[PDB]
């Protein structure tokens, strides 16, 4: 992820979605979830993937 | 017998030691660019569906 390697003509999104779309998944980054709740398929495809996240050293415990 | 006052120079000569420019080739980098990332070959699905 080092920025200024991936240009207007060169994308980031595109060099990714056809990583995806390699792996049979869709271009775009969206699977289609259902409900948990109603057991349905809902209408929109969600966008999921892998993030980083961090945990904060502020706690209510704390403060 | 003593040292008097001469004619006045008629000039200055000032040296110095001075070396000369090269071509202008301006070889910018060893391996140049920022080179673009790109897709492993083949890769194929790591994934299959149930069923």
């Amino acid at each position: 992820a080092t920025p200024f390697i991936f240009s207007e003509e060169n994308s980031a999104l595109e060099y990714f979605g056809e990583m995806l779309k390699a792996a049979g998944y869709n271009f775009y980054g969206t699977e289609r979830l259902y409900s948990g709740i109603s057991g349905l398929e809902l209408e929109a495809d969600i966008f999921i993937g892998v993030v980083y996240y961090q945990r904060l050293r502020h706690m209510v415990s704390d403060k | 017998g003593g040292l008097t006052c001469a004619s006045a120079p008629q000039g200055t000569l000032r040296i110095l030691e001075g070396p000369q420019q090269s071509l202008s080739g301006s070889p910018l980098q060893p391996i140049p660019a920022s080179p673009p990332p790109q897709i492993p070959p083949g890769l194929r699905p790591r994934f299959c569906a149930f069923g």
